[PDB]
């Protein structure tokens, strides 16, 4: 048994004895009887769950597969810039050729 | 000598360039080989079964995937859609839901092998549709973006009804047929889905968490899931009452719309909701500071000195009304609505 | 039919270029639509709101 | 047959459930 | 993992049409009397048995 | 606080991707800007 449930026992059984003496009834003890806003406030306590929500999200520990998308990142940067370095120097090299057999 | 071979062929040596590429990255080369060659597959499969676009979406490709969904030709569309659903990719599943076979919400809901991952079964199980494989995984912002193009999840029918498709799935298979109702029930009792698919969360809650907790005694097996179900179901509301910092806010989660309730009986809040909490037994929520600093309102109602005072002095005048209990006893009788009645 | 919609209406396609932009680190582009766009309104909000 | 089927995919559920259960485990310093 | 009741019957039970019927209109008890006297207690005491 | 890494690596990418497209543009402009005197 967790240790905080020894809590909440005790007062869910104290506010079900209070809500036993909320009703309107019996007042003389044992001897004695024989003689808009609703809109407005839930938006907005609604996106205060979403936003406190997705910064819990933001709090568990990285595992093994959150870290293969970050290399699978770096790997496709990698390809896409020496693809582009080579183009550039490819297409740099032809433009001076062509004008390089006019002299 | 025998293996698992998920295909039982040999890849050629212009397709394994192909499947390497589009898993490692190479948008060049896939740019090349996608434009540049009329005798290739694009849907060729390497040792699990996996072609381009699964290998593409399992790896967060966004480029290829944008680059390979343009070539309508390809298999495999609701099944990327689902993984890129559980892995939690939100340009992915941007990108996907703009191919033309999700053009009015048309698959999103609710036989096709549409999301077939393998010419045999699929990747989850045949119930599962986008929104409750999104409502499983918690991804808040995939979720509103179901939900704004008109997907529900259909919540089940009862344990005992008899429809005319009730029994048709419990005469074909009695096993999917309680796994998916677990299913939609686990759906429906997330976090992602009650606070973004309804007006008022907590009646929701409140309701979802009673009828979980009837279905755990009335299908006895599955009990120790529809327990946990319905135990997240409270853990939601109370959550949601620990973020209030007004008392308009307090007021609007420990009771209803004030403006549409009655009064009470008292100078005191309506405790129609408070009391549900007791009968489903929502422990936590009535065990809440920001509940008990309401409740003590109305235990210590005309009491300001007794409200603050310490032990051994409420001993004290339980024996003084111990002493003088006919005399306020016939105070309660004579002269009612006073200083004492 | 109800939706938690922090905005309640629906972006412009000039305007959700604008917030991918600023959200994804695309500085070029937020370069491009901060000079040579004049009926841009900076303090368009997304579906939370930001 | 119908046997050789269902073992051929539940040994592939099982091969990607392991390899999904093998992409949670917490990241080391390696 | 099994999600239909054939993958069931195909878990706990072995070859259903190269294995005898059993005794009465049951299935063949035989991998699963071998899960006993192996001693393989959680197969044994899982919901899908 | 890897998405923060994460998004830095995708800020790069569309800096550099940026950078080497005018790069070539420019140089590709003053080539044909002299190969029309030629």
């Amino acid at each position: 048994e967790i240790e905080d449930d020894a809590d909440v026992e005790w007062k869910f059984a104290r506010a079900k004895l209070w809500f036993s003496y909320f009703e309107e009834g019996r007042t003389l003890p044992v001897p004695f009887n024989l003689v808009r806003q609703y809109q407005k406030i839930m938006k907005r306590l609604i996106k205060r769950y979403v936003l406190q929500a997705q910064i819990d999200k933001e709090s568990d520990e990285v595992n093994e597969g959150e870290l293969k998308e970050i290399k699978q990142d770096i790997s496709s940067l990698r390809y896409e810039l020496l693809e582009e370095k080579s183009q550039n120097t490819e297409d740099l090299a032809e433009l001076i050729r062509e004008l390089g057999e006019k002299l | 000598a025998y293996m698992f071979s998920d295909r039982s062929t040999s890849l050629s040596i212009e397709e394994e360039r192909f499947l390497d590429a589009a898993e490692y990255g190479n948008i060049p080369v896939v740019r090349k080989m996608l434009e540049e060659c009329h005798s290739l597959n694009v849907n060729c499969v390497d040792y699990m079964g996996q072609n381009a676009l699964q290998l593409a979406v399992a790896n967060e490709h966004l480029e290829i995937t944008e680059l390979l969904l343009k070539k309508e030709n390809l298999s495999r569309v609701g099944d990327a859609l689902l993984l890129a659903i559980s892995k939690g990719y939100v340009r992915i599943v941007e990108a996907i839901l703009s191919h033309p076979a999700f053009a009015e919400g048309k698959r999103l809901a609710t036989q096709d092998d549409f999301y077939a991952y393998d010419e045999d079964g699929t990747r989850f199980s045949h119930d599962v549709t986008p929104i409750i494989l999104a409502a499983h995984c918690q991804e808040y912002e995939i979720v509103h973006t179901l939900l704004r193009k008109g997907a529900r999840i259909e919540r089940p029918h009862d344990y005992f009804c008899k429809c005319n498709d009730c029994n048709q799935k419990q005469k074909h298979d009695s096993f999917s047929h309680s796994r998916s109702r677990i299913n939609a029930y686990k759906g429906l009792a997330s976090p992602a889905y009650l606070s973004l698919s309804s007006e008022d969360p907590v009646m929701t809650a409140l309701e979802l968490s009673n009828e979980l907790a009837v279905l755990a005694n009335i299908e006895k097996e599955f009990k120790n899931d529809y327990k946990k179900l319905s135990m997240q179901c409270k853990d939601f509301v109370v959550g949601l009452l620990d973020l209030c910092r007004n008392t308009e806010e307090v007021e609007a989660i420990l009771n209803g719309d004030v403006e549409t309730l009655q009064s009470g009986d008292h100078g005191r809040p309506n405790l129609s909701r408070l009391k549900l909490a007791i009968k489903y037994e929502v422990k936590k929520f009535v065990a809440h500071p920001n509940c008990q600093q309401q409740l003590l309102s109305i235990w210590y109602e005309n009491l300001s000195g007794l409200r603050q005072q310490t032990m051994a002095v409420k001993f004290l005048v339980v024996l003084a009304v111990a002493i003088g209990l006919p005399f306020l006893a016939l105070i309660y009788w004579f002269a009612p609505c006073s200083k004492m009645g």
